[PDB]
């Protein structure tokens, strides 16, 4: 099985700030890597699918990037709608882990 | 019989890959391989039951059939014209041109025999985990795992063609040793894109006769043909994803009714009747790798006195 | 014991579905996955006591569960991947609803 | 034998290259080559001690076999029909698609004798350095370095196949002016991406008599067989790692008892005394 | 005069591994390398002297030492490649911790 | 024997400021130049592989960059956690030199 | 049939601003969709084929972008020969959608 370690546990930020939250995984996942977020009482929306592409329907300022071991997904300027739980997911190897 | 069953037979399913292989999903680290049944290509094969012949036991000798000779051609080679079709397509970058056609590592073998093939088992890395079920591997022989030596060649890997679909191509060959009742033709052509090349004709014939005049002997009374036909692969869309492609092979054996000399003598059945009431006995071992037989001589003129009496290559 | 996800507005035997359960407080977890080619791979700590399954020409997952189910309780979801292919890993967009 | 020894036995030292090679590790500049024994594709060989047979010694002549023909066939074709695993994938922008077969130069050579076969030395660049253990090159035969003629031809680069997995193919090749009681047969396809090409028949046969009708008689008592059947390569994922493949050779052998003429004034057994 | 480096985690004996050892003023200075189809490289001032060796099935390098000793002192790390190939210049990322 | 000589013995700077430390080969290595930082009484930490990209877990000031004969390390706005010695070690032919 | 839906159905704006018009596509259309101009009174102008490129004549303010499912058209600075409809139509299957 194959453990994804994110290092922002919980980050407080406002609006129209940065944040990149980093994901690794302990083997290696060449690019197979989603982006879900969810928000409190619905099913996680794909965001960034495959670890380098924008699913439709999701703005700009959401960015995949990375791929191997480390992973790194960034908003540029948050929106109000952008609060919710994020999760990266590898799909690269049965078991799938998130 | 290359992967999906003829079982589900309506065409909603997955599309219907009757005639194809499901799919292709290659290993995930070096030691990580299950291939998944139905992806495997396997052998075809087949048994036409004969009649019975004359028997002649008031002087022992025996009538049974011969196949004298054979014409085959695999059938369906211009359905590979199908250059429609959402396969991917020869310009990627627009998503435009042809849907590729049936290219790749090609595989034919066909075998006519009077005994079922026997097969000899060769993989690639023996680390691969095939499925316990619905497939016949090395393991499933052999009851222990796969060692290296069956990377190249282990007499002890050994079997016969008994089943149907169940015998992947890409573990079990057909065995030089072994196949005396049986004539095999076969052929490999590697590659990825390797254009497939196939001819067919209504009117040469293959003999399947030996340097003596017989062919082979239908035992029993069955007659046993097999075959694998791979054509190349077939390369989706959203992925790349590579169905196999497999085609049909016609067979037209000829045989005559040869007389031949009755090998076992039927008597012995009353050796099967003392087989029957005498008990099975365990004992200790006298056969095999333990054996407990220190020599046996035979004896059978009269030779004059010898000086060393065991005198043999000199090495 | 025995979920149900019907679903509607494709074909649905040429798509790979995954169940993934959550526990409110602990995230999302991977939990099945059975594919066009009908097989099935389970989660580690999960292998014995689940079946996955699918019945075509009726359009309904069939999560079989535990049998057992001491400690395993959390939201279900089931999940279809984006595109029909045969390919295993195809990032499932399209998620359920929840149980 | 083409690299990887067959000791090791676990599939976890390395995952068990028996039948590959060990790598490939190109030259670092243009002088410095060390092609690591494992690396090498060497020759494979066999020897079948027959009995002894008759002596008519009361007036000069002698029975020994006779190798009148032979059955062979390189098994296991359609094992290179395995297209998943952990090799360079076709589509490597995504890293998706099959895990491409074994292709590339191919190398199938047999000879049936009743002598070893004789080799005769040729190379590339003689600026190679061979390791100078568990190897035969052209310096452990003759004992000095090599030469520039020893890149086109020098009729002093001979040796025998005494032993095997000793003598790479890429040094020593059959000698054509020196097998007399050895018909080797063979043919070379080169290439860096040449689709293999194979061919197994039960039926036909080949004959090993010459123009007299003689074919091989085995001398001593033996009868030697030779091979080496090399099918490609195979292009791993994180460098492109380029280990061998080969597949082995089945020979079927029909001999029968010819009487010629003993050749040794066996009474010289009194010169050996003197 | 007989080093050891234990290793966990990992497949041993299909990735390379060298030895380095770093004088605390004059930095680092590389010693050998052992490969997966372990064939020994050395450093040019240390041709003779040390012999480095693995034992698969026990997960351990063994650097033996000068025999004599005489000059080399210094903080002895090992190395494991990144990947595990039979490529010998792979960039090892792993370093020990230091004797 | 390969040499490599580094051009900045020592170099006094402080944080937010950039830096770039060179390398120059005797001989052609084509791109097996790896950059190495060192912390007093850590063992070596890998931050750049192969001239030209970052191992995980290393910022984006980090920079590698050059092939063949001249090599070059960058940072762009120091970090305090960047107060360590750094080597090039190439990995093209043995003997391996740092 | 395909069914295009637009997410703006009606844009109030001035001269000199950005706008951006999207459209979804119910099955996946690769890159096939045309961006039609119409001011009242005329036959539908093309602006934007295949959704990558502009049409000749078409001033550089427009812009056509996306594949899949979903598209975009966007314009930097409007003008006032813009003041017009917009359809998106996909061309990639039997029937036509507008």
């Amino acid at each position: 099985d194959i453990v994804m370690t994110q290092s922002p546990t919980s980050m407080s930020i406002s609006v129209g700030d940065r944040v990149t939250m980093n994901c690794r995984a302990s083997q290696n996942v060449y690019s197979n890597v989603d982006w879900y977020q969810q928000k409190t009482g619905q099913s996680p929306k794909l965001v960034i699918y495959k670890a380098s592409n924008r699913y439709t329907g999701v703005p700009d300022r959401f960015t995949g990037s990375g791929s191997g071991t480390y992973f790194t997904l960034t908003i540029t300027n948050i929106q109000t709608e952008d609060l919710a739980v994020y999760y990266c997911l590898q799909s690269n190897a049965f078991p799938f882990t998130f | 019989r290359m992967g999906q069953p003829p079982t589900p037979e309506s065409l909603t399913e997955g599309g219907q890959y009757y005639g194809w292989s499901r799919g292709i999903n290659l290993a995930t680290s070096d030691t990580e391989d299950s291939p998944e049944n139905n992806t495997l290509p396997t052998w075809s094969m087949a048994k036409l039951q004969l009649p019975m012949l004359n028997e002649d036991l008031t002087c022992d000798t025996l009538q049974m059939w011969e196949a004298v000779s054979v014409k085959t051609e695999v059938v369906g080679s211009g359905s590979l014209l199908d250059v429609h079709g959402f396969n991917k397509p020869t310009d990627t970058v627009n998503t435009k041109g042809i849907s590729t056609p049936v290219e790749g590592s090609q595989y034919h073998v066909f075998a006519v025999g009077g005994e079922p093939l026997d097969l000899q088992g060769l993989v690639t890395d023996a680390r691969t985990k095939y499925k316990e079920e619905g497939v016949v591997t090395i393991k499933t022989i052999t009851k222990k795992d796969m060692v290296n030596k069956d990377q190249v060649l282990n007499p002890i890997s050994k079997a016969k063609l008994d089943k149907d679909g169940m015998y992947p191509v890409e573990i079990w060959h057909p065995d030089p040793a072994k196949n005396e009742n049986t004539r095999y033709f076969g052929n490999y052509t590697g590659g990825t894109t390797t254009p497939p090349v196939l001819q067919f004709t209504n009117t040469l014939t293959t003999v399947l006769l030996d340097e003596n005049g017989v062919g082979p002997l239908c035992k029993g009374e069955g007659l046993y043909l097999s075959c694998v036909d791979i054509m190349g692969w077939r390369v989706t869309r959203n992925y790349d994803v590579h169905h196999w492609r497999g085609l049909p092979r016609y067979f037209k054996i000829t045989l005559r009714k040869r007389w031949v000399k009755n090998p076992y003598p039927m008597a012995s059945l009353i050796s099967s009747l003392f087989n029957n009431m005498l008990p099975q006995v365990q004992g200790q071992p006298m056969e095999g790798e333990n054996t407990q037989v220190e020599e046996v001589r035979v004896y059978d003129g009269t030779e004059p006195v010898p000086g060393d009496p065991d005198m043999t290559r000199y090495v | 014991l025995k979920l149900s996800c019907s679903a509607s507005g494709f074909t649905f035997s040429s798509y790979g579905m995954h169940w993934i359960r959550q526990v409110p407080g602990k995230g999302l977890d991977w939990v099945a996955y059975i594919s066009s080619a009908s097989d099935t791979f389970y989660a580690d700590a999960v292998k014995e006591r689940f079946t996955i399954s699918r019945d075509n020409a009726k359009n309904t997952l069939y999560l079989r569960l535990n049998s057992l189910k001491s400690e395993d309780t959390a939201i279900y979801y089931c999940a279809r991947t984006r595109y029909p292919t045969d390919h295993f890993y195809d990032w499932f967009p399209y998620w359920g609803q929840g149980t």
